[PDB]
RNA sequence: GGGCUUAAGUUAUCCGCCGAAGCUGUGGCAACCUGUGUGGUUGGGUAGGGGAGCGUCGUGUCAGUGGUGAAGCUGCCGGGUGACUGUGUGGUGGAGUUGAUGCGAGUGAGAAUGCAGGCAUGAGUAGCGUGUGACGGGUGGGAAUCCCGUCCGCCGAUUAUC
RNA sequence: GUACCCCGGGAGGGGAGUGAAAGAGUUCCUGAAACCGGUCGCAUGCAAGCCGUCAGAGCCUGUGUGGUGAUGGCGUGCCUUUUGAAGAAUGAGCCUGCGAGUUAGUGAUGCGUGGCGAGGUUAACCCGUGGUGGGGGAGUCGUAGCGAAAGCGAGUCCGAUA
């Protein structure tokens, strides 16, 4: 998001008149702030919002994301969702009967999982995400987890004492 | 996020002109005039809320002095008396009686005639 | 609600003072009293409550130390030079109804309300008054004790 | 919320009440110069309103004259009314759209001028809702 | 000299309510067979007639 | 100021009353202190410091809602200690938007001889830029101001011609 | 994109048609305020008005509350700048819109709050073409001070191992 200051704004070189002895206020710019058409005073700029979490609070707001739909018995693991080839009506069918349609699925295999990954990749209630990419944000906005067996044995293997 | 002032903007001007919605001239019409002519408004207003407890002293005090010199007694002597008496009825209802039941107001000065130090 | 009066609710009657013999301050005091009708527990400043007032022998009002020759009334027509003025002896002597009727005003205060009541005072400087149908009552200036 | 009985201008000026109106939308003069003779023809009987705007000195007689003419037969045509006797019920001049012109004047300055212009209506009834 | 202030409405509106004509009078033209209104002391438009019932006399060709 | 010495003047003295948003009575609100059943003290305020909020726009989430009519505009009837507001009830209008809780601001205007537009005031006022036009007829919905004609006047080292 | 008819020279309007809507008729969505008017209610031609406010009759209305307001009291605008302004000091004709405390730094220094805690924390960059996640401890602050410094060290420096 950007504007146009005062010194942006095309034209407004010259003063409009002179200083004196028009009974006019005086007037520096026709591109002045409090003139039609001028320059935006305290506009936005371009910028950054990335704020510096230290990494101790971001795994930590992660783990207790995750422990309280863990003690709320809101995560289920599955060997794989759709068998062969991939349909979503499968994995539609496995997700329902693990419970409702507000959900989130980790297979982690980042590079060869196309089976699950382009299975619930079109429910628009299932948000899929590899077990390195689980962030706070999504596990709050996720009512149920299921992950992969490799899912969650991936996490696991990433991030244990 | 750019901001439109006009929605949020008008609805003082409203309450204002709704104030002002008996002055004359700009005062009734104009939001900058109904403006200064509230601000006096409000000051007259709190003013004249304190003042009104002595504008109708007085003229409960008048109404009194009225009926008791009608019986040949004076405003000061009819309250001192009432007070030696010890009838606390308070200029108000003094006046009521007056202008209503004017032989409870005619009773109540020969009390303050006889509560009298007659001194 | 305080008591206030409604129009023509207030009947207003006719007093009539001899000035014989009567300072002009007395008379004056009593007949602002009585047209703004400050003796009526009906009273009200902005509801003419008042009574009507003839002054008869306005011609031998009372005047103290040497007033009658050194108490001068002014009058200015409102242009340069226009100020006339007479003793109030002399204008006892001529024209007593504008003496009475100035003194009264001066005493009365100063409202469109008052200008109108001021035209109930009738001021005539002989023994006798035009007023008979009006059957004016004879009124005595009396003071209350203590 | 929008629905049934729609505003109109007969509805607002007559109410179901017999009668009818013409409105002359921007008229080429001014408001105030039209209501110079409006306020003189309101009120009045039609046919006499209409023969003493074609001697009024005006220049604002004849748009007022033509409207009231035609007030006249729209009444005579929509409600079988005769024009001897309808009288002028309501009439007034509104402002319309005024056009700004520039005057040039001493020292190289230059003056606004305004050519204004007015709606005019009038509103004829059956003399017989005079009294009523 | 130039105006000081704003003229009120209630004085703006005293002084133009001046501005005004009265209306024309207009009198019957005597000519039965014309009947029309005309000016006083002045030839019927449509008749182009001037005088009483009686002596008539033709004034305007219209 | 009226008027006043027949004090409504001065003075000593006595008895009453009037008189403030002061004090007291009664009802509501608030800050602070205190042992925490009580109570006490306090609450004019510019520069300025501290604290807590209203309204606008965007937005995460949840709950929604909308042609059986959103926004906006505009009445009425109400509400709050304030900014303001109703989950009251109409009108206009025609496609969005409400509540909760966070997040982000081009977040609030009466002043800057502020900027842009619209419109008043003066005012139906001053002016309409050197002057000579008259009349008959015509045209036309409409003619002092167009056309034709006749009188008359004006320029003519230029009001001509190139 | 208003056939046809009527008044009109037209402009414009009145009927009628089209359309869900024409008071969406091309100056066309919504249509605010200044500003200009018609109608109705009340007041107003003996009155001295920072235009209000408190008291208050009458009339109108009663959609039983609202509109108006005779008359009485009290009452010298707003802002700026000032010892002091209603000021005959400044600015503002009016409305609508716009118009001024912002943003960037692994800046400086406090506070609130959250994390970790004798430790805290990464920068560049690499991986995640899948982001907001992971890696990266190079550095940097804390961990001992005192001295110009060599240096010494819970001491050090001036001093004479005072
Ligand atoms: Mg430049
Ligand atoms: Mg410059
Ligand atoms: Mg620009
Ligand atoms: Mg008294
Ligand atoms: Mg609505
Ligand atoms: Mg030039
Ligand atoms: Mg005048
Ligand atoms: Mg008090
Ligand atoms: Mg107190
Ligand atoms: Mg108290
Ligand atoms: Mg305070
Ligand atoms: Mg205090
Ligand atoms: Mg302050
Ligand atoms: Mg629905
Ligand atoms: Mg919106
Ligand atoms: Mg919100
Ligand atoms: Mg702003
Ligand atoms: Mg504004
Ligand atoms: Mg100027
Ligand atoms: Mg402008
Ligand atoms: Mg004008
Ligand atoms: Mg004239
Ligand atoms: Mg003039
Ligand atoms: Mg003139
Ligand atoms: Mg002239
Ligand atoms: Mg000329
Ligand atoms: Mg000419
Ligand atoms: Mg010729
Ligand atoms: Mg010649
Ligand atoms: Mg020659
Ligand atoms: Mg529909
Ligand atoms: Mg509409
Ligand atoms: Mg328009
Ligand atoms: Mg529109
Ligand atoms: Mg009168
Ligand atoms: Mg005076
Ligand atoms: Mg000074
Ligand atoms: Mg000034
Ligand atoms: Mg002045
Ligand atoms: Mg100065
Ligand atoms: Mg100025
Ligand atoms: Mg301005
Ligand atoms: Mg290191
Ligand atoms: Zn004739």
């Amino acid at each position: 998001h950007a504007t146009k200051t005062r010194g942006q704004v095309s034209g407004g070189g010259k003063k409009p008149w002179r200083q004196k002895g028009t009974g006019r206020a005086r007037q520096g710019s026709t591109r002045a702030p409090q003139w039609v058409g001028g320059g935006t005073v305290h506009g936005p700029q371009p910028r950054s919002y990335a704020q510096r979490t230290p990494k101790k609070m971001v795994g930590a707001a992660l783990r207790g994301a995750l422990s309280d739909m863990a003690r709320d018995n809101r995560i289920f693991v599955v060997t794989s969702l759709v068998d062969g080839d991939k349909p979503s009506t499968k994995q539609a069918k496995a997700v329902l009967s693990g419970l409702a349609e507000l959900r989130k699925v980790l297979v982690v295999l980042d590079r060869s999982d196309e089976i699950d990954w382009l299975s619930v990749r079109n429910l628009s209630e299932v948000h899929v995400l590899a077990a390195d990419q689980l962030n706070t944000y999504d596990v709050v906005n996720a009512r149920t987890i299921v992950f992969s067996q490799a899912g969650l044995d991936a996490f696991v293997g990433a991030r244990s004492a | 996020a750019r901001v439109k002032r006009s929605v949020n903007a008008k609805k003082k001007r409203r309450e204002v002109l709704d104030q002002a919605s008996g002055y004359r001239g700009q005062r009734s019409r104009l939001y900058r005039k109904a403006k200064e002519q509230t601000l006096h408004s409000a000051t007259y207003s709190f003013r004249d809320r304190r003042a009104k407890k002595g504008d109708f002293r007085s003229l409960w005090i008048q109404r009194i002095n009225a009926a008791s010199r009608a019986q040949g007694m004076t405003y000061n002597r009819f309250i001192n008396g009432l007070k030696n008496a010890g009838v606390e009825v308070d200029r108000k209802m003094l006046a009521e009686l007056a202008v209503s039941d004017i032989n409870a107001f005619n009773s109540l000065v020969e009390v303050a005639k006889a509560s009298q130090p007659q001194n | 609600t305080t008591y206030s009066p409604k129009a023509g609710e207030v009947q207003r009657k006719w007093y009539v003072i001899d000035a014989e013999d009567i300072v002009l301050g007395r008379l004056a005091t009593t007949a602002a009293n009585l047209l703004r009708g400050k003796h009526k527990p009906q009273y009200a400043p902005h509801i003419d409550t008042g009574d009507f007032v003839v002054v008869v022998n306005a011609s031998k009002i009372a005047l103290t130390g040497k007033k009658a020759t050194d108490s001068l009334r002014y009058d200015h027509s409102g242009r340069p030079g226009g100020l006339r003025v007479t003793s109030i002896g002399e204008m006892l002597a001529k024209n007593p109804r504008r003496a009475v009727e100035r003194a009264v005003w001066g005493m009365m205060p100063k409202n469109k309300l008052s200008r109108q009541q001021l035209k109930k005072l009738k001021v005539y400087g002989g023994p006798e008054h035009p007023h008979a149908a009006q059957n004016p009552q004879p009124y005595e200036i009396t003071q209350i004790a203590q | 919320m929008s629905k049934t009985e729609r505003p109109s201008r007969r509805a607002a000026l007559l109410g179901d009440r017999p009668g009818s109106y013409a409105i002359a939308r921007h008229v080429r003069m001014s408001a105030s110069k039209c209501r110079r003779v409006i306020n003189l023809v309101r009120g009045m009987d039609a046919v006499d309103a209409v023969t003493m705007l074609k001697f009024q000195p005006q220049a604002a007689a004849e748009p007022i004259r033509k409207v009231i003419a035609s007030a006249m037969a729209n009444a005579e045509q929509t409600e079988g009314l005769r024009a001897d006797d309808l009288y002028i019920s309501q009439a007034f001049v509104d402002e319309g759209i005024t056009m700004r012109r520039i005057r040039p004047r001493a020292k190289g300055s230059a003056s606004r001028i305004l050519k204004r212009s007015a709606h005019i209506t009038v509103v004829v009834e059956p003399k017989e809702a005079r009294q009523a | 000299a130039v105006p000081k202030r704003k003229m009120s409405r209630s004085n703006t509106r005293h002084r133009r309510s001046q501005w005004k004509t009265v209306a024309t009078k207009l009198v019957t033209c005597a000519n039965p067979a014309c009947g029309e209104k005309h000016l006083p002391h002045t030839a019927c438009p449509s008749c182009g007639g001037y005088g009483p019932r009686g002596d008539r006399r033709q004034v305007v060709e219209a």
